[PDB]
């Protein structure tokens, strides 16, 4: 019958538990030893300048006010044990919609060790932004921050810290890359502290490296434009007798660089600066133009 | 009366009962056995890399502290009552955005047994990722699984196994889909390792094989007879200029 | 807050010396403990560190199979034993645990093993 | 420790369901924000999103205590326990806080009653763009607030000198357009119910040419 | 293994005077470069945990400046008990130290 | 003080009261008057033959039981009491999606009076459904409503009127939509028969008349620019055979 | 006082009821007998093979438990005490996503009769199946169907019956009907007997017998099909020496008829038969193409 002295145990684990208070509120700051296993690097969508990504948010700080003495040492207990206790507020500085999953019961872990060591991890669905300088479009690199801080604890209270060596702490699964369009390179992780109004925050950032593949632009842009501009140079071997054929050439190829123009405009961003694309896109746009110029001339 | 009867024995089921605590808290893992009655597979979409299904999910352990010997009926309660009782912490790994029915109550049953086994199933509807290799697009055949996984237990706090091993997966035979078409379905136990124990998991697997007429009528049909309209610009006198041209250009752009 | 290490080894060489360091004023659960060795002269070392509160512990490449790291939680002491030793590893081995910011913030004071005959 | 002692001393004989001198005058509320970032400004719609860190100060004499800690820290597992003001923004088409992994939500008690409750907020404002001069048109469209059921003689707001402070302004998702400055402003309006102090802050956005000069010109 | 490749080797000045000190690493340290003083006889002691951030007992003339690779340690008014070695140790992967720099008075 | 004699109004009010029962559970039926003050109407789609407005629903009737003479100010409760409240079962008929605002908290006002009267304001934003009729498209006048109704009560236990009954709407004028313009708007009251009972109704029909300058400058005129491209084709001589079938076949297809 | 006897009354109708036990647990199968007014008959998609329903479902059953002899007879209660009796788990063996309407309180009804007879209804949202044979499109009929029974309760404890007679039982609303597409001719309702891994359940079907209207279809494609056709006919009248012409002619009509058989196959699913439409544009583009041939020849 050790469901009995379970139980009792963990009603003298909460008998005068103030969830309120942080763990050493008088005489410490509380050490939060965070972790990420990232399950699966969610597609970035480039028009939102957003990516998703389903991580294994662990969190483990030390509770002096749960302490036991019993036959097991570590409690694995349900994650609704998990709302009775102090957990610290981490909130993600640029994540803009995410998710905690509750399927079929709230993806959460709470494992009380015998000494207070809490450990509690989470199943979350990250959207965060990711500015992008699209200078480079098609051949562009980024890196995707990923800040998570605390909410209502400041440096003096609160203080984060990886729980492994920092180059190991963010850890991709080998499988999880729902990434078709881009090319995930590393992580790169670092700890720093921002001023506030209401005061000094602990800021934790992440980067992901990544790098666009460029086939399907090349496919989709590059050999339309490219034959545009041959068809268009096939103009010049065609006698000076036939007008209309010409005339039909040099029209037909300046119709086809304008939709090509405006197709491959509309993938990016409504950005106000010029990709490489764009040039390219100048640049073949200025022959077929001089080509029916020539037979104009002709 | 049979009611009260009745009535006396869940009170005293419930009472000093601690949801907390797994069956068997202190001593060996508790085995759950898993079936799927799958009722439809919506939407394949390649454009998301996802895949909707409906399916009877139901798990079936055995806690000793509902066990019952005065009635020799199997209880079946009000679906409310599972907010009082233990359930296994199972979640799909590879789901992105699903829901328990809750029409015209949320579509669960729980429904116990005189020596304490439990009956729990739900109706849930999930948007699992299935990342499709399209390099044979459309003559492609994908393979996109459902990983089922307990989060906060580790394999020394319970057993993942299909209930027949074979007959746990049903209601495959009648999916009707309208593009691809399920060739085969697998059924899989591992024992994945994380960095915070080693946890059980399923794997329910299909193969779908698409299905090639839809493109056929629409993509191949018209280039062909593209092309063969293409060929007719030889049959014309080649001192016609402009008719060529145009059956070339025409033909260039569409 | 005051780690103690053990004393001075004059060990043969081909011998084996296991070095103690005693953390007096914290657990040793609740942090690393990193073995640095510096040669006369010469900048720092490391040769290894080892997470008390599980077991797992990491080496320096060129110092693997040679140092092994233990640890005893009753006594708060982590144990560096060097296994096969040369005339050559004639250093001062401090031990050191991590800090805030990932930092060696206490060391030890370095017991200084001297290789010959 | 102690600290357990205060709060249940400060919750013992409290209505959560009375504004702070309920019978006696207007309370007073400090508003300050920070905007993370002002999202796309789509004109389709005629709105735009905006990401603030909203932040709220009122005098409360009831959560008043007298010991030698100055200032009580504490996350958002007391705001739904003692009386917040219910602020709302007059002109969003949908607004939401934010709950990953906590409420993101902070309460500061201080010694003399001061209380500071600040949440972070999401808010899809609403703005009737004249389109004219398109694409050579520039706007200046307004995020409004006010109490929901509270007139204007129980709930006043006031704007602090230093109370909206703008990021970084370069990560921010303001393509087709560029942030120029803001202005702050305090009116009252009449409705059916009552006279409301009605707060706006002003954003003005400059659209910049580019995009239609090269996509249609 | 991340190097850090610590400069000068030795330098010599007199009381009074701004020092510098330039510690490069050769991958990616985001700011987990530590600077540690040991004077001769002694274990070191860390100055700078993190870059940027002093230890609990410094005096203020020790400052640090960080950044993804190149870190530098300046000294500003220097004192008559600052002849002692100086190394730099990234932290960002399994710790790897500088060789160090013997500041001397002349 | 005044802040005390409140706390033991409210307090004596909120105590001995059954939400259960609406005001004069056995007599006459509630009146409840109804104020809408239109925000917005957002979007009116053809496509999915609705519209979205967002209004301050706001409804006014006499509970006997929160009655208090002690103090002359009118009580405004924190919006979590109309939990312990009773309010009408008010619903709309043609609403497809609906939500109160819930920022900084739900969006909903709950006012009490010394002679009973309670105020309850709530902040909607409902996708009301209305079936058009574009058999004269795009020279139409569409009549989007709104329809409210109390569901459970019927007509002997509830009865719904306009407060002013014409200022009990407002805000219409100054509504600007990008393609319709609001000619005008009808208060009805009426009562429906259903099976179960005959149950009061309010109407907020809309009259929308469709703009037509942004019809005219993007699909009138070209089809007009386009048959004279196809008259010039008469100015031609008969002789030039591939510039007459080349425009004339070109207008055809366009 | 009578709201004091009403309060008596509702709470010695509760005390000791338990709300996780049907009426009749072990003596008797309780009766459900149901009821649908279909409010508006919702817009049937075809691409996803759904229809949407607006309804009021009515439920009733008698539950001894609830006698009550007072001054009145039924007792028109709120939808908040319906949540502390039982309630059958009625569920859409075929919905996709239905919703309980709670704007502004809870869309619900619950009527005591003093002899126990409860009546309990709702209104809601079904989005449920429809599965569609399309190789008549667009001149096919179909058969909607609605099936629900129980969830957990199999036919030896909860059976379900129709109130009124079965032909009179699903009642539609005269304005209710938001079908742009589509005809609702009538409904057909039927009781059976289902059998699930789980048990043997009572399963209540109710079909809605649709019928395509071809008046879109018409002038979007048979007449632009037609008009190619008469279009391509044309160029035989023409003068054998007008060779430019009639060359036009045919590339222009045969790249329209392709433009049209994909825009044609656009509107439906994506079925991997052919449909009737289909076999039309694919007679009309033979019909082209021979025109074409025949210049060819001539
Ligand atoms: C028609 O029907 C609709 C469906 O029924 C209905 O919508 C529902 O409305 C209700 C009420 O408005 C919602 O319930 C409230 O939700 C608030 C926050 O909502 C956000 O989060 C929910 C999801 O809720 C989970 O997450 C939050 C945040 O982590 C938790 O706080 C919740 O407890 C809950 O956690 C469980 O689930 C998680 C998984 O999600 C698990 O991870 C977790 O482990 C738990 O298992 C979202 O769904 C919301 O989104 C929806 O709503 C927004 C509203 O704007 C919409 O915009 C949006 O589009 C969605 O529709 C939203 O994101 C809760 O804070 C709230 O609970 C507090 O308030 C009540 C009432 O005051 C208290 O009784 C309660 O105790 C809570 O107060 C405690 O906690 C707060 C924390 O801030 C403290 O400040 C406070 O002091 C108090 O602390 C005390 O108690 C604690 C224990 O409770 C204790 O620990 C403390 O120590 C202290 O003693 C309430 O749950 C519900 O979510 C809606 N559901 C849906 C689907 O929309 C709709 O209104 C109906 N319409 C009409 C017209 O009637
Ligand atoms: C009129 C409209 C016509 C529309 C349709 C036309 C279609 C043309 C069909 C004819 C046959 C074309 C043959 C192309 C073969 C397939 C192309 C696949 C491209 C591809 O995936 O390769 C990428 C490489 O891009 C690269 O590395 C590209 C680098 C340079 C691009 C090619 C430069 C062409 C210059 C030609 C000069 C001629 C001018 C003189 C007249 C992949 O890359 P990844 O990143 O995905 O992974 C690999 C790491 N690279
Ligand atoms: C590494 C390359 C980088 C270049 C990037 C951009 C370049 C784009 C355009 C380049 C096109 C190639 C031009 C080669 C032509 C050389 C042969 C010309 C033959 C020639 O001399 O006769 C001229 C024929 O006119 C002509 O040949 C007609 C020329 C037309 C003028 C240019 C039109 C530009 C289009 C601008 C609008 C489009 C902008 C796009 C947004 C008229 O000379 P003549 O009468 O003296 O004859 C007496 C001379 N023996
Ligand atoms: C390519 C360029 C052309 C595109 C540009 C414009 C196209 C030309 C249009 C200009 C003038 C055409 C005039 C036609 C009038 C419009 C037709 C309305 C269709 C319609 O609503 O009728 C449906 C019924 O049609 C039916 O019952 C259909 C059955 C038969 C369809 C007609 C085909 C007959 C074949 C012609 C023989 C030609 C022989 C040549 C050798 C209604 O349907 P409902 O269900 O709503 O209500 C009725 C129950 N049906
Ligand atoms: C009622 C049921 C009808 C349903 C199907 C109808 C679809 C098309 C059928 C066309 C029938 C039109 C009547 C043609 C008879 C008059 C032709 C005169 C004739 O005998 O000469 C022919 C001239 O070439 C020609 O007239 C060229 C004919 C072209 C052959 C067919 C090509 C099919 C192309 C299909 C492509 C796409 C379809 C599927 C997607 C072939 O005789 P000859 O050349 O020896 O001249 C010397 C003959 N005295
Ligand atoms: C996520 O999943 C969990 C578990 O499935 C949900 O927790 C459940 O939440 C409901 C509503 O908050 C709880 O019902 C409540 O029970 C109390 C009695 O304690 C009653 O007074 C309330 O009126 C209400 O009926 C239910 O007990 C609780 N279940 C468990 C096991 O904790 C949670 O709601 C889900 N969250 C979302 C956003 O779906
Ligand atoms: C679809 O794809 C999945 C994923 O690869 C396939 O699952 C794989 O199935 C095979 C055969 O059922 C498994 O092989 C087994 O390996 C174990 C390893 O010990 C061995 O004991 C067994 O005798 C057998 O050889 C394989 O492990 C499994 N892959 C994974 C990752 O679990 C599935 O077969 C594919 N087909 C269908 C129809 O879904
Ligand atoms: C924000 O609002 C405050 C208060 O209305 C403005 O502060 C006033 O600024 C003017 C001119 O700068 C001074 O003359 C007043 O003395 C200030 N009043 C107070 C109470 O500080 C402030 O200018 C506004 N910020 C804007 C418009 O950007
Ligand atoms: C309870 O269920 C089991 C298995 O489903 C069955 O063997 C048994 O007969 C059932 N009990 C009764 C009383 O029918
Ligand atoms: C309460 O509201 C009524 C509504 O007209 C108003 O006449 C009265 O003055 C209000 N009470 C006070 C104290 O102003």
């Amino acid at each position: 019958d050790n469901t009995t002295v379970f139980t009792r145990i963990l009603d003298r684990l909460l008998d005068g538990y103030d969830n309120r208070l942080r763990p050493g509120l008088g005489e410490r700051v509380t050490e939060v030893k965070t972790d990420i296993f990232v399950t699966s690097f969610g597609p970035v969508s480039d028009h939102d300048m957003e990516y998703t990504i389903d991580v294994f948010f662990r969190q483990s700080w030390k509770d002096e006010r749960l302490k036991f003495k019993g036959p097991m040492t570590v409690l694995r207990l349900n994650n609704l044990m998990a709302s009775k206790i102090w957990t610290p507020d981490t909130f993600f500085h640029n994540g803009k919609k995410s998710v905690a999953h509750n399927m079929t019961m709230p993806n959460k872990l709470l494992r009380i060790t015998e000494d207070g060591t809490l450990l509690y991890t989470m199943r979350l669905t990250v959207r965060a932004e990711c500015p992008m300088h699209l200078e480079d479009f098609p051949m562009d690199a980024h890196a995707c921050p990923l800040k998570f801080g605390s909410y209502a604890y400041t440096r003096a209270e609160v203080v984060y810290e990886w729980t492994r060596e920092p180059a190991r702490s963010v850890v991709v699964a080998e499988d999880g890359s729902r990434l078709n369009q881009y090319d995930l390179l590393g992580q790169t992780v670092d700890s720093g502290i921002v001023q506030s109004s209401t005061g000094e925050y602990v800021v934790m950032t992440t980067h992901f490296h990544l790098k666009r593949k460029i086939g399907y632009f090349v496919i989709q842009t590059y050999l339309p434009c490219i034959m545009t501009v041959i068809l268009s140079q096939v103009s010049f071997w065609l006698n000076r007798e036939s007008v209309p054929a010409r005339t039909v050439f040099g029209v037909t190829t300046v119709l086809t660089m304008t939709t090509l123009s405006i197709s491959a405009r509309n993938s990016l961003p409504k950005v106000a600066y010029a990709t490489a694309m764009d040039w390219f896109i100048a640049v073949c746009y200025a022959f077929v133009f001089s080509a029916l110029i020539e037979f104009a001339t002709v | 009366s049979n009611m009260s009867l009745v009535k006396e024995t869940v009170d005293r089921l419930l009472k000093g009962y601690d949801i907390r605590l797994r069956p068997d808290f202190g001593g060996p893992p508790v085995a759950v056995g898993m079936n799927i009655d799958i009722a439809s597979i919506d939407m394949v979409s390649e454009v998301n890399m996802d895949y909707t299904l409906t399916m009877y999910f139901q798990q079936a352990w055995r806690d000793k502290r509902l066990s019952y010997n005065v009635i020799p009926l199997n209880l079946t309660l009000d679906n409310r009552v599972a907010d009082q009782l233990w359930v296994p912490d199972t979640y799909f790994l590879n789901d992105k955005k699903s829901f328990v029915h809750g029409v015209t109550v949320k579509n669960r049953m729980i429904r116990l047994h005189p020596d304490g086994t439990v009956l729990y199933g739900l109706r849930i509807t999930t948007t699992a990722a299935c990342m499709m290799d399209l390099r044979r697009y459309p003559l492609d055949e994908q393979n996109c699984t459902l990983e089922i996984e307990s989060y906060g237990y580790t394999t020394d706090d319970i057993e993942f196994y299909w209930r027949g091993d074979d007959n746990a997966v049903t209601g495959v035979t009648k999916i009707e889909l309208p593009q691809f078409s399920i060739v085969d379905y697998k059924l899989i136990t591992k024992k994945v390792v994380f960095s915070t124990g080693s946890y059980p998991r399923l794997s329910l697997s299909f193969k779908l094989k698409r299905n090639i007429g839809y493109f056929i009528l629409q993509t191949y049909m018209p280039s062909i007879l593209i092309t063969i309209l293409s060929w007719v610009s030889f049959w014309i006198n080649y001192d016609a200029s402009a008719a060529r041209v145009a059956l070339g250009i025409t033909t260039v752009l569409t | 807050v005051q780690l103690q290490q053990s004393g001075a080894e004059l060990v043969k060489p081909g011998a084996s010396v296991k070095l103690s360091c005693t953390a007096s004023g914290f657990n040793i659960k609740d942090t690393y403990m990193y073995w640095v060795k510096q040669r006369p002269e010469q900048g720092l070392e490391w040769i290894g560190r080892i997470d008390p509160a599980n077991g797992d512990t990491k080496y320096d490449p060129k110092f693997q199979g040679k140092a092994t790291i233990t640890t005893d939680t009753f006594s708060n002491t982590a144990y560096l034993q060097l296994s096969s030793l040369t005339s050559e590893d004639t250093a001062v081995y401090y031990c050191a645990r991590k800090g805030l910011r990932w930092a060696m913030d206490y060391w030890g004071q370095g017991t200084s093993v001297t290789v010959s005959t | 420790g102690d600290v357990t002692v205060i709060l249940n001393n400060l919750l013992e004989g409290y209505d959560n369901k009375l504004r702070p001198d309920i019978g006696v005058k207007p309370t007073l509320i400090h508003t300050d924000m920070y905007v993370n970032s002002i999202g796309p400004v789509n004109a389709i719609n005629m709105e735009y999103t905006i990401d603030i860190f909203f932040a709220q100060t009122w005098y409360d004499r009831r959560l008043k205590f007298n010991s030698t800690i100055k200032v009580l820290r504490l996350n958002s597992n007391m705001v739904g326990k003692i009386w917040i003001p219910d602020t709302f923004f007059r002109n969003s088409k949908k607004a939401d806080a934010h709950w990953i992994t906590t409420p993101n939500r902070m309460l500061r008690i201080w010694n003399d009653g001061r209380v500071l409750y600040t949440l972070r907020l999401t808010i899809d404002a609403e703005c009737q763009l004249q389109l004219h001069n398109f694409p050579m048109d520039e706007h200046s469209c307004p995020l409004e607030f006010s109490s929901y059921g509270y007139p204007r003689e129980e709930i006043v707001y006031q704007w602090k000198r230093s109370s909206v402070e703008v990021g970084d302004t370069r990560s921010w998702r303001l393509y087709q357009f560029s942030f120029v400055g803001l202005r702050n402003t305090t009116e009252v309006v009449k409705t059916t119910s009552g006279d409301y102090v009605v707060m706006s802050v002003y954003f003005d956005l400059s659209r910049r040419m580019g995009y239609f000069t090269i996509q249609t010109y | 293994n991340i190097v850090m490749t610590q400069s000068p080797k030795s330098m010599s000045m007199s009381v009074g005077e701004r020092v510098t000190l330039s510690c490069k690493a050769s991958e990616y340290v985001g700011t987990y470069v530590s600077w540690y003083q040991q004077k001769p006889e002694q274990s070191p002691k860390l100055l700078i945990y993190g870059a940027s951030n002093r230890y609990t007992g410094v005096p203020d003339r020790f400052t640090g400046s960080g950044s993804a690779t190149d870190f530098t340690l300046t000294i500003g008014s220097v004192q008559a008990e600052d002849l002692a070695d100086y190394h730099c140790g990234q932290s960002y992967s399994y710790p790897t130290f500088g060789a160090g720099t013997k500041l001397e008075l002349k």
